[PDB]
């Protein structure tokens, strides 16, 4: 059994890894800006939500109870 | 519609006939004779083999992990091994790149809310692309 | 140095508004950059003539 | 034969059919890379100057390098 | 060179940004196209390799020219 | 009064113009072919000669067609 | 002049000379930056520039 | 880490010896007293193959677009037959589906601007995506 | 030269030309999509041009000159 | 004072005067084909070689009428 | 000040130029077919063959001006 | 600002153009039987021959024409 020649299962393994590697990297990335867009969803929600509480206020005072 | 046909089966035929391959003729000419399919058989003769080859090649895999850990590799190292590392390096290169690109699901990093290219989002001429 | 020159004009006229973008910002706007380079005389004039009623900002913007 | 504008140099013959009909032909004397000898595929044996690179294989590494130079940004964007 | 230029520029806008019509059922027309790109890719190639040396040799022929009209020759006696 | 004008759609006018320039080279060329027919057919055997000359003109009428498409395509994109 | 010199009856022979090697490789690159191309420029999540409108060079040359 | 590594390497040699095919033994003892990979070489022996197969294949094509086109193939048609076409048939039917979404770029069809649903597409979490 | 027993390079056809099919399908489907949305983004402009016109008017008028 | 104009109908002008450049091509090629049948009937015997040659003409003819023809479609549409 | 014309019946004069195309068409083919006669009467043996010959070159001679043709009706009906 | 512009008179102009096209045809019929005159006088057996060439020309050569005048009548009956 002599010393291979070639290393093509090597090389084969290290492809893989390396194409894995970076779906890690871009899932990392997609899963990073899909949590700043849900904070920032939330965030209009909620600058709504007070909108709709000023705009409630005023016309409460307008309404002088 | 037919002499376009005629014609290229004809073109294929004497290709065929052309190639000078002891094994390629032999073979055509039995599966010929047995009416079967020449490729198909060897699409599934390669399939078998690699079924059966599995777990050499692991045990290559951990041989050839063991000849390079050893340091024996770079004992021997000569130019064309280093044009080999060169296409290696490269392979890589390409496939963490497009592993990325498939990764994210998309050819470009998303935008992020806070970014002023938001606008160019909310104009797109079609929002179900 | 083209590239630089539509950087610094489509985004404040001035280095420091550029570098105030993020790096994915700069690869958009260059990449658009490359994209009006290949469509030039035969792409669509959309690409640097505002149609009307356009809400995308115009030319007086950081005027 | 031609590839593109290159076209492959053809010795003229210089012996006479009356001369060449007595020539006696013994492949055993040539060279391993050159037996059955073909003017339209002269280099059919001629060996590799890479064992196992193939010129598929240096077709595909220069996509790949193409293809890097046109993605290498879109992975790692650097500022102005 | 000019019109080197321009036609570059469209058979890079029209690979570019149409050969998706490859796999569409236009793809005859787009693959008509691309060979009379080719063709007259090679055609414009040839025709400046040769015009460059044609105009070499003209520009080098007016100025022997200009020699030649005021040269004279003696004859051997 | 002093009135300055600036006319855009009057690039395309001249842009027409120099193309009719090609027409005199088109018909050029086939004066050159015209010819060599005629020419090749009482010399057949110095056919080699009137084809070189023929394709040389060729060339010294195409420059001609390339001057005037530069001066359209500068009044087309400028 | 294009006198002679080794020459590939085919695509597989291109290996048969470090010259025509380096030829290949170059041509594989020419040819396969279009598609790079293509899949780059083409694709859905590229977004025109918001501010394209603010200069182009047609006003600048103008 | 090396223990495991040792575990799959002896499981992979008892399975390889394992198989008594003699063809399998007789390459895997050539490779390993040559040095070479014998998964690589069939690989490459089988593109080979397939390579100068591809006449044969469009030869076989119209050959068996004559028998079908005769109408002998229905002359002796049978049921391992009509299990056969519905088998091809399944296949077409996923195939078309299968094109029609790369086709469209999208599982869903797109939605039109005048339907009712395009506030959707306005009240995406992520524009990007 | 025995009839085919088998008809693999046939149905192999078969399944590009039918993948085929598909993709024109969804091309076509997609290519009408595009101009529906062209069409309506016109539109938009349109009626955003309208619209800044009348206010242009009303504001003329409200200058009254 | 200064004023800019943008006439949106020049470029019909513009791409019927490139048009007219194929006056000359389609002459080019009429004198072509009316030398090669006299050249034809003075030597009958070289038929083929004087039809590749007038193809040949044609087709350089040809191609400076796709020149003109470029400059028609790009100012009709741009 | 930024002034936008359109001009309605501009089109009218690239339609007339690119018929004037047709010009060179038609002397083109009258070129032909005075070859013709003139050759026949050289050689009338091999008529039949110079028939063929000037028919070829009006295909390839009317095809011109069919192109100059279809920019007028691009032109006439928009 | 904006202009709408609606020329009628444009017409008479592109009319008149178009006519310009006949006089390549006109000249192009006359030069089919100038050569027809020479032929017939180089080879009067073949005069009745000749003489159906002719008109075949003639009716190619005058099909260019009515295409043009076709255009002066839209023109200018719109
Ligand atoms: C967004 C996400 C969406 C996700 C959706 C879901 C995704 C899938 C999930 C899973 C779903 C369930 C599983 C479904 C599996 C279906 C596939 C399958 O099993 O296939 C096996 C099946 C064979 O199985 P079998 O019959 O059991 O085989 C028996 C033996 O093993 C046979 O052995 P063999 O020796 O024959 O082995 C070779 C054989 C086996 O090889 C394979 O296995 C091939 C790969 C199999 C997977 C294919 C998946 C396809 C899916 C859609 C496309 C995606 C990209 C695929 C890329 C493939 C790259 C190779 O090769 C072939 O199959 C050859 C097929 C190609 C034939 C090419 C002939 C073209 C002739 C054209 C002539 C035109 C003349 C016109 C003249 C007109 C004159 C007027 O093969 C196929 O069905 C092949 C389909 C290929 C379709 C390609 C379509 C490409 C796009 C259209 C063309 C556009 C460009 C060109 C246009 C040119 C102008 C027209
Ligand atoms: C022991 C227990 C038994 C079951 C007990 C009861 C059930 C218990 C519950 C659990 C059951 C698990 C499932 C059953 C086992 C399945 C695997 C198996 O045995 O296969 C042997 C089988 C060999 O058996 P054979 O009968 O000797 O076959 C002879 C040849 O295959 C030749 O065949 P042929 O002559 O018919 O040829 C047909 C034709 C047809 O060949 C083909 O068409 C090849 C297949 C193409 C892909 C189609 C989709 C495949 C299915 C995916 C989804 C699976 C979902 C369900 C999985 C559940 C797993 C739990 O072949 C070709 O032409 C050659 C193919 C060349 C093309 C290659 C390139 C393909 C490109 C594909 C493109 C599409 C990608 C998607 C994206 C596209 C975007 C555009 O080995 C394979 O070939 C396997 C390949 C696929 C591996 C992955 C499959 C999915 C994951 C399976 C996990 C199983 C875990 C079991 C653990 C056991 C621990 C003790
Ligand atoms: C005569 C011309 C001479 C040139 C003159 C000068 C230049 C003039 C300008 C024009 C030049 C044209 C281009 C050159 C020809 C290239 C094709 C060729 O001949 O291949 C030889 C070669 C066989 O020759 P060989 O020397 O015996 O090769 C030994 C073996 O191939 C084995 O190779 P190996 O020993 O090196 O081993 C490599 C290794 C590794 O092999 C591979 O990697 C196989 C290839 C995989 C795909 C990678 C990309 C390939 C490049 C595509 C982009 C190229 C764009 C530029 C094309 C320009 C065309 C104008 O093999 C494997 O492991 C086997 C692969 C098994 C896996 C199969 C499944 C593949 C799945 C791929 C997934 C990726 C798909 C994309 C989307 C993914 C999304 C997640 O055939 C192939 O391998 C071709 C396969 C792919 C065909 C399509 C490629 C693009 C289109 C080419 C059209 C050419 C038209 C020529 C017309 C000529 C009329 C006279
Ligand atoms: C949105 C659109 C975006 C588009 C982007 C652009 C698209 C591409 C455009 C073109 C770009 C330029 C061209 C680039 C070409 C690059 C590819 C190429 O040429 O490859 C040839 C190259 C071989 O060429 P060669 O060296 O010349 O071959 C010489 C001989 O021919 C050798 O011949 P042979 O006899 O060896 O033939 C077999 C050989 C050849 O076969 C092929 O050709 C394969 C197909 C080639 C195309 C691959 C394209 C990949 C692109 C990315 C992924 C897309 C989907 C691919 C689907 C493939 C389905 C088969 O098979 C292989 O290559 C085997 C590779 C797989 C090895 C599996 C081993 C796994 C061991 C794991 C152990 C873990 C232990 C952990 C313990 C921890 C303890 C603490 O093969 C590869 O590079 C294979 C790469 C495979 C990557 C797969 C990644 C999958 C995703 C990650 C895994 C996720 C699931 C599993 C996770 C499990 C947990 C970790
Ligand atoms: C303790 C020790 C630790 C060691 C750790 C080592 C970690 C190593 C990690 C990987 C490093 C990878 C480095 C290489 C890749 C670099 C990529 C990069 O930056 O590219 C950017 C540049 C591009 O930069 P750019 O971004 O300016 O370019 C973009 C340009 N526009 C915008 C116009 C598109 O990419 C390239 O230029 C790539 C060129 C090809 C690279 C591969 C070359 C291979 C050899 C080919 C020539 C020889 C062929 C011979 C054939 C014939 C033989 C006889
Ligand atoms: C005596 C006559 C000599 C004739 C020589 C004939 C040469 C035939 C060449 C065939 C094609 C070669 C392709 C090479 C491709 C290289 C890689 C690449 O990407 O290039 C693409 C380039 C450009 O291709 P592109 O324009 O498609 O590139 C696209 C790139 N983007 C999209 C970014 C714009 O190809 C060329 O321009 C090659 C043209 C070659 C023309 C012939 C030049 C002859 C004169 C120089 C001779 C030099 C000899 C020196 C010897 C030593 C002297 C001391
Ligand atoms: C044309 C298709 C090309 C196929 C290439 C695929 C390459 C993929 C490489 C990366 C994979 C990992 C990605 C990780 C992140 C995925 C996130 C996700 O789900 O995104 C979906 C994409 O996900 C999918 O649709 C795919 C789901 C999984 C598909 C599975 C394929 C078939 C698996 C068969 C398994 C059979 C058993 C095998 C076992 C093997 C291992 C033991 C897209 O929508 P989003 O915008 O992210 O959010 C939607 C919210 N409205
Ligand atoms: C994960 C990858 C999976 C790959 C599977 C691919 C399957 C594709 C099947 C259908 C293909 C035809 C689709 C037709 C419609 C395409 C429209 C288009 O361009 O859309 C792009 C998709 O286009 C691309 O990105 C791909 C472009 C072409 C890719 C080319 C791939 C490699 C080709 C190599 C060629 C080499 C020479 C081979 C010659 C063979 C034939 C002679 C997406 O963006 P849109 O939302 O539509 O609009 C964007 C506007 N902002």
């Amino acid at each position: 059994k002599a010393a291979p020649k070639t290393l093509h299962q090597v090389r084969n393994v290290a492809y893989f890894f390396a194409a894995w590697l970076g779906v890690q990297k871009g899932y990392i990335e997609k899963s990073a800006n899909d949590r700043l867009w849900v904070e920032h969803q939330r965030k209009v929600r909620q600058q709504n939500v007070e909108r709709q509480q000023a705009l409630d206020s005023i016309k409460l005072m307008q309404q002088g109870v | 519609l037919c002499n376009a046909a005629s014609k290229v089966q004809a073109r294929s035929a004497k290709k065929l006939a052309a190639l000078t391959d002891a094994g390629i003729q032999k073979t055509i000419s039995e599966h010929n004779a047995n009416g079967t399919d020449a490729a198909v058989s060897s699409t599934k003769r390669y399939l078998a083999e690699q079924r059966q080859l599995f777990h050499y090649r692991v045990v290559r895999f951990f041989d050839e992990c063991h000849y390079i850990i050893s340091g024996e590799y770079f004992a021997q190292y000569t130019k064309v091994n280093l044009i080999w590392d060169l296409r290696f390096l490269t392979k890589l290169v390409v496939l963490f790149l497009i592993g990325t690109v498939l990764g994210r699901q998309s050819i470009f990093p998303p935008i992020d809310p806070d970014s002023p290219l938001v606008e160019a989002l909310v104009t797109k001429v079609n929002p179900n692309y | 140095d083209h590239v630089e020159k539509a950087m610094i004009m489509r985004w404040g006229g001035t280095l420091e508004d550029v570098r105030k973008l993020s790096a994915k910002d700069q690869l958009r706007v260059r990449c658009f950059t490359d994209i009006e380079k290949l469509y030039s005389a035969y792409g669509p004039k959309d690409t640097y003539l505002q149609p009307p009623g356009d809400t995308l900002p115009g030319k007086d913007f950081y005027r | 034969y031609n590839m593109l504008v290159f076209r492959d140099p053809k010795r003229r013959p210089q012996l006479s059919e009356e001369e060449r009909a007595k020539v006696v032909v013994n492949q055993a004397e040539w060279p391993e890379e050159f037996k059955d000898f073909d003017p339209d595929d002269p280099y059919k044996n001629s060996p590799e100057i890479i064992k196992g690179m193939s010129s598929w294989n240096l077709f595909l590494w220069g996509v790949e390098c193409a293809f890097i130079y046109q993605f290498y940004e879109l992975v790692f964007p650097k500022s102005i | 060179h000019f019109l080197l230029l321009m036609f570059f520029d469209f058979f890079y806008f029209i690979f570019v940004f149409f050969f998706y019509g490859v796999f569409c059922y236009w793809f005859i027309l787009f693959i008509f196209v691309f060979c009379f790109c080719l063709l007259f890719y090679v055609f414009l190639y040839l025709l400046d390799l040769f015009a460059a040396i044609l105009q070499l040799f003209i520009f080098c022929n007016m100025i022997l020219q200009l020699i030649m009209d005021f040269l004279l020759f003696l004859l051997f006696v | 009064s002093t009135v300055a004008i600036s006319v855009q759609g009057l690039h395309y006018v001249g842009t027409g113009l120099a193309a009719i320039a090609l027409a005199g080279v088109g018909l050029g060329i086939g004066t050159i072919f015209g010819n060599l027919l005629v020419a090749c057919a009482r010399q057949p055997n110095l056919t080699k000669m009137l084809f070189n000359y023929a394709i040389l003109g060729f060339a010294l009428t195409e420059a001609i067609g390339l001057f005037a498409l530069m001066l359209a395509f500068l009044m087309l994109f400028s | 002049m294009l006198l002679g010199g080794f020459v590939p009856r085919r695509f597989s022979q291109f290996n048969r000379d470090p010259c025509w090697m380096f030829f290949i490789f170059s041509v594989g690159f020419w040819l396969g930056e279009y598609p790079a191309m293509m899949i780059k420029y083409n694709a859905r999540d590229l977004v025109y520039d918001p501010h394209r409108y603010v200069w182009s060079h047609h006003d600048d040359h103008h």
